[PDB]
């Protein structure tokens, strides 16, 4: 009969620590993605940027998207998923008012590249040793008909329109110019010239390596 | 509460498990909002139909899907007579929700459910099987209308 | 098993051809009935005129590969004296029906069973009931065949075929399978008194 | 509030408004927390009404796996009838096999389900034996007999059909719509949709002008175009084959024969006359078809495209290329060709 | 036959053995067409359609086809080969044909076409599989619409009829008997035993579409009103 | 190998009896007949069993034979050459003395539908009925003392299957 | 045993109140997993109280080495034990009845099937080392048949013989055996 | 006080059922049993282990009765051994019917036999339970 | 059969080209080299694919071969059996006015060590070179304009393939080639 009403930082604080590891970084606004996109996992993301814009108070500290997947395209080649499920991570994710600051730790397959450049501009956080790639999307086995096959290329047509959208106005380019770049064939960047494109900006803040501090004592 | 809020994002399974849904959602006295993200399949647009006429919102990455169903099995002769006009008659089922919600005519339902018929998110406003497009507006008065 | 039984097994088929006799063993498939058209184009070819000797015995099979060896009988000049030995099945007794009239024989001890043909359907909604169909034209076929064999009607069929009905051969005589029964006299057995 | 703590998930929310909700398939793992239950809610009051969904495939599943026998169906329906209060039950969907048995044993005028939901009764199925002995096939087969029986004695009370009735129909697999379970037994009534929601419903598509502004007014004028010309299509087929049976009694007419008066001798002596004899045999006038309908008025069609033919008389004695079978066929006046 | 299929043949000689079966009847000109029509067997039957062609050149060559399908490059390998010859074909159909053995009966010489009496024909068009990138996938649906382009004008040239009665027949999953093909074209003899005459079912379903059986009088044919 | 004993109008029944093992012995039968049906036919069982519908392909073809029938079993008859070991002609059926000669019901299986249980036990009870109906010819045995002996599995030497009535006389001595 | 009960106030499972109780229970097999559960528990409730353990034993059969881990523990403990015997206990689970108790201190069922047999072992590869666990297993027989032959009075040469082969006993015969002490009776 | 256990069982090995058996004994107070649907060999001896006056059994409830069965393979020696366990096990649950359905033990072996099965009417007549629900 | 058109010096390429497969035609290719040097060998290529180092043994058969040889496409010619088509004598190149054409490059995994993934990345590339640079000699082709066109994975209809310099004569009087 009473309700069950959530509590967070200025409230939360004096019932102790959470105790499993998802727990402390939902507390901390920070969402990890070690799993590639499985219709099991892309459920609790949803949740999270829903309890996120729940009943928080000042609705505007950034939240820290830290990603590490294949997006929905494995090591093989094959699609383990599909290009819409990416279509409901993006429109759950930039439906807050907080900003998105964007991070990667190794890897982001074709899905999660075309998010880490969605996030907000000047905080693009980079670990300075990853591998960004960017190719352009396939589909599952499909056994169809000769109007089955174009109904199928009409999918593909859309997901190289909406990924080009993201491109153009991240990296400030055209719409011809970031299929022809990015979406044409399964190429490569690195973290150093991936700054100079416009993936990234900066590296992850209070970064400073061990030989360096040696240096400095 | 008078307003209950499911988001639909799933691939479909079996046609009966989209017709318990839909009745579900036309059977209870508050209202339902209904939101879809991603697909809606042929389990999953008979519960984007089952909502109320009105407040059903589309993203503009959204696509919808709609498909005669499948099934099918072994057996003897007259076995298949059986279920071949039962899967027959569940496609004029599934024809007279979606004749019902979205106001069209009922030999142009067969004509689209006949091949895997899919949707972009101006089509489907267009068709009846949604109400407008979906921003940041129609969701953040459900988030807050929610904490009391 | 070892080919030495199927070395062995080889020569006594080779040696029916000489008798005008044909072979319809195991289960009726698409390879094994191409094997049996065109031995049986090949008995025409020495003599028009004398009978062949059929040999069924096949505890099943498909239906469309049972379908090339039923239509080949009836266009050939000389008729097929059918026999059913062991076991007849719903496209085995199907061969025993169409032989010639007067010339269907049987062993008393032999199990003669027909039904429906099986199948199933699988794929999209308009998939299914163009495959359904198929199994009903192999339904109305099969029943429209066998009442002008045995000369019951239409209803009469139906009813015993849509399910797995076994025959006897007392009664296979009352209700039209076979004509009649190749069988030696019995011995001269003294009763109990 | 305070003292009575909030239920902490869904199954345990609807087990405080004494709610039963079978949404998993008989399995023998389920079938024990149903008898403890519906023997919990005995104790608790044998006046209290009990709410009961039906949501499974039965014992099998519906594509013809066996998970499990039928024999635990029998048992779901013992404790139904070992307790004494009134239930409720309410059909969500799916109900293949001992499912809508549990539907159909409820209370008579608490048996609801949906509109759209599905009913089916079909024979129990048997797992292989595995190339046993030969005396253990007959026990098998009374095994199926005295389940087949007890499953036609749990359907007989629920609905009333007679054992042999309902025996006949169960050989196939019978579905079972919610508008046809109405008349056979199974539902007592049909659970409608709110009608708030569908006045305002019916209201929105007006004000907001949708039901017309995007081309519905084209595609319904298409929709009653092309069921006037499927009107017009098989009226024309039947007026057709109507013709030809006015021509075979007008060839028919031309006989000279007694077969006719052998059979009135052998059947019934009162309807000597063409009448009515209230059977299978309904036999129709197809001459006493005068309308004079003066509202059925012709198109803008002529009929003036017609070609003239031989129009070859009737007293000819040309035959067509035909064996020979003119014994007793005696030339008529009419048709001298016989 | 489930574990083993012998050696159907005969070789009888006074002085020596001959060959077997397959052997015998491919040298009286003599095809079969058996199984699935994959490029294995597809070899098979155009090195002996040229076997044949260097012993004669005028004698008809006879090709017998009994197969559920094959791959559709290896059946269209037959049908040119079949047409690039200088004697007749005189095509059999026994069976079956799904889609693909349909065409190489329908490929024959005009007044050569004989099919059986319950013998099943079916016409659609090819199916295929979605591979990858979108640049395959492009490449995947001119692939179909290559194939069918092709398949297309061959029943136009065999059959005489138009393109519009070929798209609405193989839109979806047709099968017809050799009573509505000997109508449509597809072959040129219906064949028939001792007086048989029987009507199909689906000639009494065309008997109901044209008005002349109803549920009154049903006449001499098969019950159909059953559904 | 075995051809040199086909010529001398030897068969075996050798292996597990299938569907396409019963066409291998059925199909010499009349061979055998159409060579001479006057001279005699021996028929060599060492089989372990095998179905009802394949074994009784070979009883009514061996009953077919115009000529005298010679039976001699050869290790085991186990369900199905128990039944062909008496089914020869009287005073030609033999047995090794170390043979063994188990006599049983003939097996079957029953799956699919309920209504195939209703054809499925008739066809058991139809070919328990014919097969204690020739069991009790050669025998000379009443019909209760049949059903009660093959009712289970039985196990038996030929010095009892002497007076039962499977063999006639004994080849090995004693 | 799914369902749990109570101890005193809260809610405990069941096989968990029995040892607040002093009961142990093993329905499963003797494998290594579970041996490392029994052992650890033996040495929990000795370290309580020195009371008088009892064990229920289902055991169908199991390993020779994780059931003599369970066997040590019995005499290295200070404190008593008591074995009683309802269902079954077969191959080493009839030793562990054998193990304790023998004051008149083993109990059966009426009903209770008993089995006492030679351990067995399986060790494959070189012939060198074929030698070595063959004499393994000579020492693991003579040795499970010379505790047998103590906890129960038989003559060791009648166990060798006896033990070899397939022999199972009921609870009239092992009373005069001395395998058990005491049969339960319905109160 | 009085134990109260449903019983429903269609398979299982009559090895488990003699220790549900001597188990329902060990209780001093009174045990009601009561059989829904399918009772096996292993579910009967549960049956029959109850308390005489308090087994109650419904309208459609049946009871399966057959002997005992088991998978032996290996050496010669244990065959001839382990054939002596399925008889007197057989023996036992003979003896276990007899205390409570009065009947001479000769007549039970011939039921236990082949497989029997009891309908709800003589069930009471064999003496497995009491009365109808 | 097959051994009536040996003798009439007539061969067949059918199936998938592997390397049980490759020596059987290369060695009943110098047959007939060594019994008539002065008359032609017609081949038979139907072909869905094949490994790039047998389907080259193929390739210098028919070089070693003194005597002329002559193509036929029927069915199949995917990747390997393409490159086979054009290496024939040219104005002897026949086939179906109906045969697909497949030019697309062969395929090929790498497993191990991370210097042995780069020694058969540069292999599949000197692999790629080789079947550039040869399949541009008797096409009269450029050699930028022949290396992208086999990157597309199309097919190529028979009318096209005649002024692409791969073939010379269809089989027909080119009428009878469909679109």
């Amino acid at each position: 009969y009473p309700e069950g009403r959530p509590l967070f930082l200025p409230e939360a604080e004096r019932f102790g620590n959470p105790p499993d590891l998802p727990s402390l970084l939902l507390q901390q606004r920070v969402i990890y993605i070690s799993m590639p996109f499985l219709p099991s996992v892309t459920e609790l993301v949803v949740a999270q940027c829903y309890y996120l814009d729940f009943d928080d108070r000042n609705r505007q500290r950034p939240i820290y998207v830290y990603l590490n997947s294949t997006g929905c395209i494995n090591d093989k080649g094959q699609a383990i998923s599909a290009d819409n499920e990416f279509y409901a991570i993006w429109a759950a994710l930039g439906f807050t008012r907080a900003p998105l600051y964007t991070g990667v730790t190794w890897k982001a397959q074709n899905q999660a590249a075309v998010l880490l450049s969605a996030g907000q501009k000047g905080h693009r956080y980079s670990f300075p040793h990853a591998k960004i790639s960017t190719a352009p999307p396939v589909m599952n086995r499909v056994f169809g008909q000769a109007v089955d096959a174009q109904l199928q290329a009409n999918e593909l047509d859309y997901a190289t329109k909406y990924y080009a959208a993201i491109l153009a106005r991240s990296t400030g380019k055209d719409l011809e110019t970031c299929q022809k770049q990015y979406l044409s064939r399964k190429r490569y960047f690195s973290v150093k010239e991936a700054y100079e494109e416009g993936l990234v900006d900066k590296l992850v803040p209070g970064f400073m390596l061990n030989r360096f501090r040696k240096m400095q004592k | 509460s008078k307003k209950v809020f499911m988001i639909i994002n799933s691939f479909g399974g079996s046609v009966g498990n989209g017709i318990t849904v839909h009745d579900a959602l036309q059977f209870i006295k508050a209202g339902s909002l209904t939101l879809a993200l991603g697909v809606a399949a042929s389990a999953a647009s008979l519960a984007l139909a089952g909502g109320t006429i009105g407040e059903r919102y589309v993203t503009e990455g959204c696509h919808t899907m709609i498909h005669q169903p499948e099934g099918g099995l072994n057996g003897q002769a007259s076995d298949i007579w059986i279920d071949s006009q039962e899967i027959m008659k569940i496609r004029l089922d599934v024809a007279e929700i979606y004749s019902l919600s979205t106001y069209r005519p009922r030999h142009k339902i067969l004509r689209d459910l006949d091949r895997d018929f899919y949707l972009t998110a101006m089509e489907t406003i267009y068709y009846g099987l949604a109400d407008e497009i979906a921003t940041n507006e129609v969701m953040h008065s459900i988030v807050e209308m929610t904490n009391q | 098993p070892n080919p030495l039984v199927i070395e062995r097994f080889q020569g006594v088929v080779s040696q029916l051809f000489q008798q005008r006799i044909v072979r319809l063993g195991g289960a009726v498939d698409d390879d094994m009935a191409n094997l049996l058209v065109a031995q049986l184009l090949y008995l025409d070819s020495v003599d028009n005129k004398r009978d062949i000797t059929m040999y069924v015995n096949s505890p099943g099979g498909s239906v469309t590969a049972g379908m090339a060896v039923f239509d080949t009988m009836r266009h050939i000049r000389p008729d097929v004296s059918t026999c059913c030995i062991g076991l007849a099945a719903s496209m085995g007794a199907f061969i025993l029906a169409s032989g010639q009239a007067g010339k269907r024989y049987s062993l008393p001890n032999s199990r003669i069973m027909i039904h429906q043909p099986l199948g199933g359907a699988q794929g999209q909604a308009t998939d299914i009931e163009i495959q359904a169909n198929e199994i009903l034209h192999h339904k109305l076929t099969l029943n429209g065949y066998l009442a002008q064999f045995t000369g019951q009607s239409m209803e009469t069929i139906t009813k015993d075929t849509d399910r797995d009905f076994f025959m006897s051969p007392q009664e296979a005589i009352e209700y039209g399978l076979v004509d009649a029964i190749i069988s030696k006299p019995q011995m001269l057995q003294s009763r109990e008194v | 509030d305070r003292r009575k703590p909030p239920p902490p998930d869904l199954p345990s929310l609807l087990f405080d408004q004494r709610i039963v909700y079978l949404g998993m398939p008989l399995v023998p793992a389920v079938t024990e927390l149903m008898v403890a239950e519906l023997l919990y809610l005995e104790k608790q009051g044998a006046t209290l009404p009990i709410e009961m969904l039906i949501n499974s495939s039965g014992t099998t599943r519906q594509d013809g796996e066996i998970l499990s026998f039928d024999s635990e169906g029998v048992a779901l329906t013992s404790t139904m009838g070992f307790i004494k209060n009134p239930i409720s039950t309410v059909n969500m969907g799916l109900a293949v096999g001992w499912s809508c048995v549990v539907l159909s044993f409820g209370r008579k005028g608490w048996r609801k389900s949906l509109p759209h939901s599905l009913a089916m009764i079909q024979q129990p199925r048997v797992p292989p034996t595995g190339q046993r002995q030969a005396i253990e096939v007959h026990i098998k087969w009374r095994e199926v007999l005295d389940y087949k029986r007890e499953l036609l004695r749990m359907f007989s009370l629920g609905t009333g059909l007679p054992v042999d009735k309902l025996d006949a129909d169960m050989q196939r697999p019978l579905y079972m719509r919610p508008q046809d379970a109405l008349e056979y037994g199974i539902i007592d009534e049909i659970i409608e949709p709110n009608e708030d929601k569908a006045e305002k419903a019916a209201q929105y598509w007006i004000r907001s002008g949708r039901a017309e502004s995007e081309g519905r007014l084209e595609q319904w004028q298409e929709y009653l175009s092309l069921q006037e010309e499927y009107a017009l299509k098989d009226s024309f087929r039947k007026v057709m084959t109507q013709d030809l049976r006015a021509a075979y009694r007008d060839t028919s007419s031309k006989l000279l024969k007694n077969s006719s008066r052998n059979m009135e001798q052998v059947q019934e002596f009162k309807e000597r006359l063409p009448d009515d004899m209230l059977t299978e045999n309904d036999e129709v006038r197809l001459p006493f078809s005068r309308d004079g309908v003066k509202l059925a008025i012709l198109n803008a069609e002529c009929y003036a495209e017609r070609n003239i033919a031989r129009q070859v008389a009737a007293n000819k004695v040309s035959v067509p290329d035909k064996w020979r079978a003119a014994y007793a066929a005696r030339p008529a006046p009419a048709a001298p060709a016989a | 036959s489930p574990v083993v299929t012998p050696d159907i043949q005969i070789g009888h000689g006074e002085d020596a053995i001959e060959m077997d079966l397959y052997r015998y009847l491919l040298s009286n000109r003599i095809i079969f067409i058996g199984g699935y029509i994959n490029d294995k067997m597809a070899t098979q039957i155009v090195g002996s359609l040229m076997a044949l062609e260097a012993v004669d050149e005028n004698e008809d060559i006879r090709i017998y086809i009994n197969s559920p399908g094959g791959q559709p490059y290896s059946v269209l390998g037959v049908v040119d080969a079949m047409q690039s010859i200088k004697p007749d074909v005189q095509t059999v159909a026994l069976g079956a044909c799904y889609s693909y053995a349909s065409l190489v009966v329908a490929a024959g010489t005009k007044g050569k076409r004989y099919a059986m009496k319950n013998t099943r024909l079916m016409m659609t068009q090819p199916m295929g599989g979605s591979q990858g990138d979108i640049y395959q996938i492009k490449a995947t649906v001119e692939e179909l619409n290559a194939l069918y382009q092709i398949f297309s004008r061959y029943y136009m040239k065999f059959t005489g009829m138009n393109q519009d009665q070929i798209e609405q027949a193989t839109c979806r999953d047709h099968f017809m008997t050799p009573e509505q093909a000997k109508l449509e074209g597809l072959i040129d003899e219906i064949i028939r035993g001792k007086g048989d005459y029987t009507v199909p079912p689906a000639i009494v379903r065309q008997f109901r579409e044209v008005g002349l059986v109803d549920d009154l009088t049903p006449g001499p044919f098969l019950k159909v009103d059953c559904n | 190998p075995f051809g040199l004993l086909l010529r001398q109008r030897i068969v075996f029944l050798g292996g597990e009896v299938e569907d396409f093992g019963a066409d291998a012995i059925i199909s010499q039968l009349l061979l055998l007949d159409s060579q001479d049906p006057t001279k005699d036919i021996k028929i060599f069982i060492n089989s372990p069993g095998g179905s009802v519908t394949a074994g009784m392909g070979i009883y009514d073809a061996m009953m077919l034979c115009r000529a005298d029938v010679n039976t001699y079993c050869f290790g085991l008859a186990a369900s199905m050459g128990a039944f062909l070991l008496g089914a020869g002609k009287r005073g030609k059926r033999n047995s090794m003395p170390n043979s063994r000669i188990m006599i049983h019901q003939p097996l079957g299986g029953a799956s699919g539908q309920a209504v195939d249980i209703e054809i499925q036990a008739k066809e058991i009870m139809y070919h328990k009925a014919n097969l204690n109906r020739i069991m009790a010819d050669y025998c000379q045995q009443p019909l209760s003392k049949i059903e009660e002996d093959t009712d289970r599995d039985r196990y038996m030497s030929p010095l009892e299957a002497k007076e039962y009535g499977l063999i006639d006389h004994i080849i090995g001595g004693e | 045993c799914r369902p749990p009960g109570q101890r005193q106030s809260e809610w405990v499972d069941l096989w968990e109140a029995y040892t607040y109780q002093k009961v142990v229970f093993i329905k499963e097999a003797i494998t290594e997993d579970v041996a490392n559960n029994m052992i650890a528990l033996t040495l929990y409730l000795d370290s309580l109280d020195q009371k008088r353990i009892y064990y229920w034993l289902n055991v169908p059969g199991g390993d020779v080495v994780p059931t003599l881990a369970l066997y040590d523990t019995m005499q290295y403990v200070r404190s008593k034990t008591a074995t009683v015997c309802y269902g079954l206990c077969l191959g080493m689970g009839g030793f562990l009845l054998t193990a304790g108790g023998e004051k008149g201190y083993r109990f059966a069922m009426p009903h209770s099937i008993l089995m006492m047999h030679h351990p067995s072992g399986a060790s494959r590869g070189q012939a060198s080392e074929m030698h070595i666990e063959s004499r393994e297993l000579v020492r693991m027989r003579d040795y499970l048949s010379l505790l047998t032959s103590n906890a129960t009075g038989q003559p060791y040469d009648r166990v060798i013989r006896e033990l070899s082969r397939n022999k199972w006993m009921d609870p009239k015969q092992a009373i005069e055996y001395g395998m058990i002490d005491k049969v339960l009776t319905t109160p």
